[PDB]
């Protein structure tokens, strides 16, 4: 019929299975199938990538009514499997996948190995946030399973180095069902403040950075992302070793989420009244506030000129 | 992507990048450079006279000289002829030359055979301290004890001399034939503890050592790869930096040496020289075999970065200098003129430059 | 190029009570016959935070302009303080005199105006909500900012 | 792991000099900013180097005069530290809104 | 090292927030000319805004003048004639 090309964005259908299997398309497939995001050689191509809603056991099934036998034709399934955890994906056998994740759910005690960070109730439902390091083996497995979402929904995302111990990972789960709602990979940098500050006390101080932030499409737009950002920022404010809160190359979506929640936080502390009542504020006051909030300087100035446009 | 094409690019961008550049081709390639502590003397017509110690390397061709030269800089640097004020015949060649901090007239040199010499600008060769029997690269004066000198050679031996007293300067006050199993790539004195000094070896070990103590070693660090140079900060007593074959510049806290604070990337080959700034707390300069010099601002480690400049490099890389066309043998920051740098390349070129940033 | 030109402005009542009307003696020149009318507008910046607080005080049209040197007395009542933020009536603000020929603005003159209490007792402890009658304005007319634009005359 | 070079003597050329005279803002980030502005304009026109130099000189003159007037407005407010309000007033003096 | 969004962007690179490239010390120096002795802390964003507004207007006028001359390159003289539209200013009469 002369239609042996298709779009990897509509050909790839990601699924997350609870009692209902929720399906959705990816935002970017180019790091997998090239900048064209076009796959040639397959007629009526479907790529089913499914994850168990609790263990995220991957299952890949590539269906096509016809595929050209030429050597140059790309191998969709092999391409895709190169990015999923090696020897951890059930390919084209649904019963095997179901058995596997059913026997994994029996012993999958996520909340028992990670360190609790905080809870929060949303729409009348309790959700939990957990923190883990990427050197732990179970953390490594779960991260390699949920890692492909970084590539599929975050432009320019790249897999991170798991040998590096500075990587922290926050997991957002449903407390009563154990379904993984989202994850945030963050990194700690050393923060030099001058010979005096660094010489005073022994404790290494850090610039904490949010590197990857993902809420799975099914659970998006329910308030989750905001609650997760606020829980992480709160745990970092309570932490003595953190001195700045940064974010890597945020796109407009995360830009707006960040600005919304940061303005909310600053309003809860009465900075709106302070900044609308005074323009004489001394540099000591500005610096003390900027460091108490643990906000980056540029973001701090943005938020100041924002709070000045209230009411 | 050729050396000469890259150089044409660099000299096309020279105006926008530097407040001052001065290229000078040397008869023989100098292996060491150091600014002398000459107070800024006002001259006629907006000239400023600075002095330099340079060496020679003829490789058995002709006689080598410790050269004292004088550069004239425009007055604007503070806020056109290069002359040799003095020469001195020198045995073999100078690998590193450091003037005594407390006495700018003395000058210590180490040659390709490990012999250490003490020259005087006024008279010349004053002392011949001979303890090493192999080419040595490490030579450091203590800025706290007048006449306390550390020398380090390829024969695993480190030597401590005292030239402050007039008695027996020729013999070493202490020796260590057993501090490392291999070449001493460099040793440096601490800038606040008059009894601490650090060494780096090809045995891929970095040792913080004490002189008073009998241990003589109070911290050891396994390096990823061998370290070629190290430097202590001029503002913090607990902070040091090191660089070696893996092109990353590591930073260490002296109170917890088990783990590098942070390592900065950006060099494409081994790094041979490294020095902290004496003016701006947190500025570090490095040079390597990639013909590149790089200035980092420690206070920018892991800072937020607008994506436009994100591709440009890690946020802690203040600037890069690619005017050299071959491996950089040595360089020095002017202790009186901040951000004024002198550098010497393998291809008989001595550059004197100041970058245009002006923001610490 | 320009056919009409501002030779000078001169405020008459300055300093003056905050409510006294604005009076400007404007001396200008006309080099040749023009058909349209000159238009004098006077705007008062009610607040520095935003622009919606501007107040166009009063426009005045004159015509035809007689060739030669002309004197014109331009008056306009003080601003409406019901439209000025209670907090920003006292202090430094700006006024803008604008002369335009046939809807085309050819001269803009920016002035700083300082609103101060008359007695030291008040300026040292300004009452909660200001006392209008004891406010005095002083428009610093020594060196106003005179921007000149090129238009088409006829 | 230093590598000792082989001494290659230089006869003649086997000496260039560059000094700097300019304005306050540095030249490169201003080219950055002007290219950013030209991008958001859908424009495709070439921008000559001397044209960017003239833009820079004019921007600096404008900012210096605006700071003159802002410092002046602050003087007449009896203080010495110039605030947002004084910058806004000064900018309102030129006809900006 | 330590980055997870350091891959290869799907599309072209676009310039954002190059205004922030106006270093605070640069604004401070410009303020020193004109005799600004002390400057507040939250004044920098307004100076950014004003500078960007003025430069946008001037560049737009330059593009208008050049496009009107039926040419494809804006030259220094085009910028002169664009600044012309800003009017001639004097303090006093
Ligand atoms: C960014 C992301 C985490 C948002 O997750 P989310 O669960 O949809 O977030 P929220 O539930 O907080 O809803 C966010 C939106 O609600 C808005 N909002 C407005 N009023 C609100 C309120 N009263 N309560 C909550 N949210 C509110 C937020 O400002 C934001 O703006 P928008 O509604 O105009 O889009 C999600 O889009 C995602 O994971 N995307 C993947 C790709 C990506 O961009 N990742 C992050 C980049 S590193």
């Amino acid at each position: 019929k002369y239609l042996w090309t298709s779009s990897a964005n509509e050909a790839l259908r990601v699924s997350i299975v609870g009692e209902n299997a929720v399906q959705f398309s990816p935002l970017f497939t180019y790091p997998i199938y090239g900048d064209s995001e076009k796959i040639y050689g397959y007629k009526d191509l479907i790529i089913h990538l499914a994850f168990d809603s609790v263990t995220f056991k991957p299952y890949v099934n590539v269906k096509y009514s016809a595929k050209l036998g030429d050597d140059n034709i790309v191998d969709v399934e092999k391409k895709l499997l190169s990015f999923l955890p090696k020897d951890d994906v059930i390919v084209r056998d649904e019963a095997k996948w179901v058995d596997c994740f059913a026997e994994e759910r029996k012993t999958h005690n996520l909340s028992d190995v990670f360190e609790k960070v905080s809870e929060y109730s949303l729409n009348g439902e309790e959700f939990v946030v957990y923190k883990s390091s990427l050197v732990d083996d179970f953390a490594r497995r779960m991260h390699r399973r949920v890692q492909i979402f970084s590539l599929l929904f975050i432009e320019a995302a790249n897999y991170i180095d798991e040998t590096d111990p500075s990587w922290q990972i926050y997991w957002l789960l449903n407390k009563k069902t154990k379904e993984l709602i989202g994850f945030v990979t963050t990194y700690k940098y050393w923060h030099y403040l001058g010979a005096k500050s660094f010489d005073e006390d022994i404790d290494k101080k850090f610039r904490a950075k949010i590197s990857q932030f993902l809420i799975f499409p099914p659970y998006q737009n329910k308030g989750h992302g905001s609650c997760l950002y606020e829980a992480i920022i709160q745990s970092w404010l309570e932490d003595k070793s953190i001195t700045e809160i940064t974010v890597e190359d945020p796109n407009e979506a995360f830009d707006d989420l960040r600005d919304r929640n940061d303005i909310q936080r600053l309003r809860k502390l009465g900075y709106d009244a302070v900044f609308q009542k005074h323009s004489d504020l001394s540099d000591e006051f500005l610096e003390s506030s900027r460091k108490s909030l643990k906000l980056e300087e540029r973001q701090f100035n943005r938020l100041v000129e924002m709070l000045l446009l209230l009411n | 992507l050729s050396v000469d094409e890259e150089y044409d690019l660099w000299k096309s961008n020279v105006p926008l990048m530097y407040d001052f550049v001065s290229e000078t081709r040397l008869t023989w390639p100098s292996l060491t450079v150091q600014w002398l502590p000459t107070p800024v003397q006002e001259l006629d017509g907006g000239f400023i006279k600075q002095e330099l110690i340079i060496g020679t390397h003829t490789s058995g061709e002709e006689e080598n000289y410790l050269k004292f030269a004088e550069i004239n800089l425009p007055k604007e640097i503070l806020s056109s002829n290069i002359r040799i004020t003095a020469k001195y015949e020198h045995e073999e060649e100078i690998t590193r030359a450091r003037y005594m901090p407390q006495d700018p007239n003395i000058v210590a040199t180490i040659n390709g055979q490990g012999t250490v010499f003490l020259y005087s600008r006024s008279e010349g060769l004053q002392s011949t301290l001979k303890f090493h029997k192999d080419n040595g690269y490490a030579l450091s004066f203590s800025t706290l004890v007048k006449g306390r000198l550390l020398s380090g050679s390829d024969d695993h031996t480190v030597a401590l001399w005292e030239v402050g007293s007039g008695g027996d300067p020729t013999k070493p006050v202490r020796t260590w034939n057993d501090l490392h199993s291999d070449i001493i790539n460099d040793n440096k004195w601490h800038n606040f503890n008059k009894d601490l000094f650090g060494t780096v070896s090809e045995d891929s070990l970095l040792k913080i050592n004490d002189v008073r103590a009998n241990n003589t070693t109070i911290d050891t660090v396994k390096c990823p790869q061998p370290f070629n140079t190290l430097a202590f900060s001029h503002h913090s007593s607990n902070l040091l930096a090191a660089a070696g074959m893996d092109s990353y510049v590591y930073l260490y806290d002296l109170r917890n040496m088990k783990e590098p604070l942070h390592h900065m990337s950006g060099h494409e080959d081994a790094v041979n020289n490294l020095e902290f700034s004496t003016h701006v707390d947190g500025v570090v300069v490095s040079s390597g075999s990639d013909n590149r010099l790089m200035m980092w601002d420690l206070k920018q480690i892991g800072a937020e970065q607008t994506p436009d400049d994100a591709e440009d490099g890690v946020p802690e890389l203040i600037m890069v200098h690619a005017g050299h066309r071959s491996s950089v043998n040595d360089f020095d920051l002017n202790p009186q003129i901040p951000w004024l740098v002198a550098s010497a390349e393998e291809e008989n070129i001595l550059q004197v430059w100041k970058c245009s940033h002006s923001l610490p | 190029m320009s056919v009409v030109s501002l030779l000078g402005v001169k405020i008459v009542n300055n300093p003056a009570p905050f409510l006294a009307p604005y009076q400007f003696e404007i001396t200008f020149e006309c080099l040749e016959q023009l058909q349209k009318d000159l238009e004098w507008k006077l705007t008062y910046v009610g607040s520095a935070t935003s622009s919606e607080y501007d107040q166009e005080l009063d426009s005045l049209l004159v015509g035809p302009i007689p060739v030669g040197v002309n004197k014109f007395l331009f008056e306009a009542d003080a601003p409406d303080l019901k439209r000025i933020p209670t907090s920003e009536i006292l202090g430094v603000t700006v006024i803008l005199l604008t002369c335009s020929y046939d809807g085309r603005e050819f001269v803009r003159v920016g002035y700083y105006v300082n609103n101060e209490y008359d007695s030291e007792e008040l300026t040292q402890d300004p009452p909660a909500k200001p006392i209008i009658e004891r406010i005095r304005r002083n428009i610093l007319a020594e060196k106003p900012r005179v921007t000149r634009f090129a238009i088409k005359w006829d | 792991a230093r590598t000792k070079q082989t001494a290659r003597k230089s006869t003649g050329g086997k000496r260039r000099f560059q000094k700097s005279t300019e304005l306050l803002i540095r030249k490169l980030p201003f080219q950055r900013l002007v290219r950013e502005i030209a991008q958001d304009f859908k424009t495709d026109l070439r921008f000559q180097s001397s044209a960017i130099g003239a833009l820079q000189e004019s921007v600096e003159a404008y900012l210096v005069s605006l700071f003159e007037d802002t410092n002046l407005a602050a003087i007449h407010a009896k203080r010495v530290t110039i605030q947002k309000k004084d910058i806004k007033l000064a900018r309102r003096l030129r006809g900006e809104r | 090292k330590g980055l997870g969004k350091g891959g290869a962007k799907r599309h072209r690179k676009i310039l954002r927030d190059n205004i922030q490239g106006i270093t605070k010390p640069a604004i401070r120096r410009l303020a020193r000319r004109g005799g600004v002795k002390r400057i507040s802390g939250l004044i920098y964003e307004e100076v950014r805004a004003v500078l960007k507004s003025f430069l946008e207007s001037v560049i737009r006028d330059s593009v208008t003048y050049t496009e009107h001359a039926k040419r494809k390159t804006v030259t220094s003289l085009d910028v002169v004639y664009a600044l012309k539209r800003q009017g001639r200013t004097l303090y006093g009469f």
